[PDB]
């Protein structure tokens, strides 16, 4: 009886793991796309600031 | 008559003397083997223009002679273009001789004005059972076409011309915005095979415009100009219901931010141009339905770097009123068309648009294709036999429902050997209002594989065994 | 109306679609762009004329403006430069999910995050 | 020197106790609770009550929620903060501990919730 | 002819002549000072006006001191005579033991061989480092790389090379310093006489120095490493020996260009290098080859950013490169020193008609088993290390004993540790290796590795930690 109460808990258990994995995996690939965005933003000022003052 | 001053890679400077173009015009240089068009865009003052070419730059001296047409860019349009193959400024491109018609027309014009608008929405049937029923198409709205190659995505181009010449009488216009001359060949000879296209006589239902991948980023912006004027000579002098290809819309909108770049501009946020909102203005307010007649227009879009906040597809969804996607998942199933009927939106399916006879029909398709797709794991798991009884019967319905979208096409009647079925509204909505509710539960599964209407479904099971 | 002793009411629709044209204008008369590469006065555009929408007192005739305007964010980014330019302006804030839009509650309002700080003491006591 | 040696004894472990909890929410959030040692189910189990204990109904915010706006002396904010260090009130839930004023609204809070 | 001087900004000097416009890349004299001032032209402007660079400083500099020219580049001596001297830029002895007396005087600026005056053969050069060796090997005649980022030993690493390799070496050998700091320039100078390669009494030297360090000008540090290899070329070309040519650093060659670029009117190109930044790198790395004149070992020391090898001053440099040891601090900051990664390290001639069948099927059995090891971190961070099996608790074991195999004693960083200095022979680096693979050393702990030289020091160290339990 423990042999089966111990392996259905290590299912439930591995499965919880892998929803709160896959819900935080969402919200650090919005705030990956907005940092993809600023930087290509960002670098772009730096070379028409640079042209313009020249 | 100018001069050109200025040759900086694809970009002229003209000087001219006392008649001084204005912005949008069109000229052309004196001396050249092909013609090559410039597009004044700028007035820099001291009597000199700003234009972007149309072609290749090289060879051009500092003060050779520019004409001027005294009008925009101004293409051969008419009945008699369909079925013949255009670039940008209406030159033929097939060596089957120049077309020959009526009148022309100019690309750059302005919209439909506020009085002339439709004041209700209404839909487009296709004769498609998955498009009709769960994804509807609205008259005149734009629709966005989410898949690539490999899933079957040029039949279902090839079969939507095919279904509105019959139960509509409109043809259609192809524009091809900067695409690969290897993939718009295979698209002429594919035409060519299934009927839609004709070299022998009057009965072609379609005009193709190619703006092909290797030509000066003023002269792939400008194509899907050129293909929406053709579009608007069957509406406005003839009253059709015309559709619109756009294939695809991404490369409108990159082919954009090249020319605004080379004019000398400060980019706005990716790399993009300051006007991105604007472009998108300026041409997808001129597809609409007037007091005439409508256009409606179907493309495809494809998302850089799986980012759908990038302003690049952010700035289109804001036009957009039905997306179908295509998955690939549904094609190694073996149904055809390959359309998802979870992952499709449509914005009028509505109760006070489309009725309630269309709504909760619908509506409960979808709800049981839920089921079906969360019962699948436990069953996949841990097994089979310890679910209930009451959900055995939605186990067996949505492989039912989910095979009864399947539909064989008038395209492909060589192939599959099968007779091509164009299935009206009111079927549609017939048949699945009687799937949902057990009433013919009782009958095989491959009765339903690859029929008409459910007429034709009952007709299938008395051939097994 | 508000002078002359009327009530008004007026609704912008957008206020995100107006600042990406105050962003054209901007940068084609070459002036620094900055933060997603918006000019330096934003907050002068929409403060400028957000401010207009007031009551006078009993003095003035008694009428009264009121405005709600309308942002646009991308996937939930209430953190962005514009939608934090019009927070802090406004007494207030109406939030619309978009995960509960498809769930079948509708209208979404997000109760947890709808706040309304001056026009609590002004409803009816019935309610 | 300033303040004095218990204000800034008491005011170092309250800033102790809430950095190891900051070090544990990468393996609460994937591993659940039941992973912890026994002892680090009471760094998790107090600074879940320090944190309760850092908020006050403010004397302006009557209108927002109809609450008493309360004030503490100086006194009596470092009584509070040694009784949960110690561990004298580890019989209480935490939402007793939430939005009160001084140590001695908590007690007469948690006999509601019985 | 002379000129006069009609602005100054920066480093960047503007000098407008009136009848005789010398050509870009010479030399111009500044008269009026009590130190030697030489300007190098960069660009013309027209109206017989160009723009140089200074090569020492612009202080107390008027507008309209009379500026001679020389009708050439800067022409540094060279020689035999130079053996044994620290020299500047344009060639003045800064050793302060007199002039430098030779015959030859050399420009720094000349062109590049041609195809056909190409040499083609390899070979391999033994060092004595366990982990260069065996995975990525040097080879005569030709450029050798060293990366990673500040402070993991670069350096040393490059003093370790002149330790074994050019005291055994029969020709001369050059040691040109780039943009480093000037104490280093004086514990080379002092551990270089102790060990009698600089001689300062006779004609028995086998060492030239060439310094311009990091409190010079940014239009002198651009300048000295090729003055290095004009004298390393005068070795392979008029004479005919094996010459070797160490260099660190060569990141500070990229940086002073982008310092005096946005004054000489360019547009910046990405991160902030400037536009011409591919092309004069490509112009000193192909003087730095074997012809058919002579042979010139290098090897290189190359900082890398702020640990980012997608820089594109450092991620440019490949291309110029045979043998690449990448150094990393993610194996630094575990105790292992060399840090050098084994599986970011390539070279041309690992190659299996080249280096035998035997050591190529030993070097590719490290780089599987020790990849097979990275991916099983991933399991033990949420199973734990007891509930693996038996299977892959024994290909831990076994490549943790090659993690800890890799690193040897080094002979100069014994002022860091007092362990003595191992040299282990390529026959003996193979042989080691095997036996670790093949499990015939599974009954030791993993310290009987640790800093070791030979296999045959891991079992003597076994049983001296066993008997103080
Ligand atoms: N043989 C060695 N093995 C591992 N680390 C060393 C060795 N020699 C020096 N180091 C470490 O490298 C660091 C930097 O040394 P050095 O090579 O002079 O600097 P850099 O590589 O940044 O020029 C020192 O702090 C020292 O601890
Ligand atoms: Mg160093």
């Amino acid at each position: 009886e423990s042999t089966t109460s111990e392996q259905s808990a290590r299912m439930t258990a591995m499965d919880n793991a892998s929803k709160n994995a896959s819900e935080m995996i969402d919200k650090l690939t919005l705030t990956f796309n907005r940092t993809r965005q600023a930087v290509i933003t960002k670098e772009l000022i730096e070379i028409i600031s640079g042209a313009a003052a020249l | 008559t100018g001069r050109i001053v200025a040759v900086i890679g694809a970009v002229v400077d003209v000087q001219f003397d006392e008649g001084l173009p204005p912005i949008l015009n069109a000229l052309e240089v004196q001396g050249r083997e092909t013609r090559l068009v410039l597009e004044v865009a700028q007035h820099l003052g001291e009597s000199t223009v700003r234009t972007i070419a149309m072609d290749g730059t090289e060879g051009l001296v500092r003060g050779q002679k520019v004409l001027d047409s005294g009008a925009p860019i101004k293409i051969p349009v008419g009945p008699e273009t369909l079925g013949r193959i255009m670039n940008v400024i209406g030159e033929p491109i097939d060596e089957r001789g120049p077309i020959k018609t009526k009148q022309f027309a100019a690309i750059h014009a302005e919209a439909p004005e506020f009085m002339e608008m439709s004041v209700e929405q209404e839909i487009l049937v296709t004769g498609i059972k998955v498009v009709d029923l769960l994804a509807p198409y609205a008259k005149g709205g734009k629709i966005g076409l989410f898949g690539g190659a490999g899933v079957g995505k040029t039949v279902l181009i090839m079969e939507l011309i095919n279904n509105v010449a019959k139960a509509h009488g409109g043809y259609s216009v192809f524009a091809g915005v900067g695409e690969r001359t290897r993939e718009g060949n295979d698209l002429y000879h594919e035409m060519i095979e299934s009927g839609v296209i004709n070299l022998k006589d009057a009965t072609s239902k379609v005009a193709l415009v190619y703006g092909q991948m290797n030509e000066p980023p003023g002269a792939r912006a400008r194509v899907a100009l050129t293909g929406l004027t053709v579009a608007e000579y069957f509406r406005d002098q003839e009253g059709q219901d015309v559709l619109l290809f756009i294939d695809n819309i991404f490369r409108f909108t990159q082919a954009g931010s090249e020319v605004s770049a080379l004019l000398g501009r400060i980019p706005s946020a990716v790399g993009y141009q300051p006007t991105l909102a604007t472009d998108m203005g300026t041409m997808q307010e001129r597809i609409t339905t007037t007091k005439k007649g409508s256009i409606t227009s179907v493309q495809a879009i494809y998302v850089p770097a799986d980012d759908l906040t990038d302003p690049a597809p952010a700035t289109t969804f804001a036009h957009l009123d039905a997306t179908t996607v295509l998955s690939r998942a549904i094609a190694e199933l073996g149904i055809y068309p390959a359309v998802d009927p979870l992952d499709s939106t449509s914005r009028i399916m509505d109760p006070n648009i489309v009725g309630s006879e269309h709504y909760d029909v619908a509506r409960g398709v979808q709800k049981i294709l839920q089921d079906y797709k969360s019962l699948q794991d436990i069953i996949a798991i841990l097994g089979m036999d310890e679910l209930s009884e009451e959900d055995k019967l939605t186990v067996s319905r949505a492989r039912k429902i989910q095979r009864f979208l399947s539909q064989p096409f008038q395209v492909a009647e060589v192939f599959t050997g099968h007779l091509g079925k164009l299935v009206p509204l009111k079927e549609t909505i017939k048949g699945f209002q009687q799937i949902l509710a057990g009433e013919y539960d009782h009958l095989p599964e491959q009765a339903f594989y690859m029929v008409g209407p459910i007429e034709e479904a009952v007709a299938k099971a008395d051939k097994l065994a | 109306f508000r002078d002359n002793g009327k009530h008004a009411l007026i609704i912008y629709d957008d206020l995100s679609k107006q600042a990406v044209a105050y962003r054209q204008m901007s940068l084609l008369l070459r002036r620094p762009p900055g933060r997603e590469a918006y000019p330096g006065d934003v907050f002068y555009l929409h403060s400028r004329l957000l401010e207009r929408a007031a009551k006078m007192n009993d003095a003035f005739g008694g009428g009264s403006l009121t405005a709600l305007p309308v942002i646009e964010t991308q996937a939930g980014d209430v953190s962005a430069y514009i939608p934090t330019n019009v927070i802090s302006i406004t007494d207030g804030q109406i939030f619309l999910e978009t995960e509960l839009f498809y769930k079948g509650i509708r209208p979404a309002i997000n109760v947890g995050l709808s706040v309304s700080r001056v026009g609590s003491a002004a409803q009816t006591r019935a309610m």
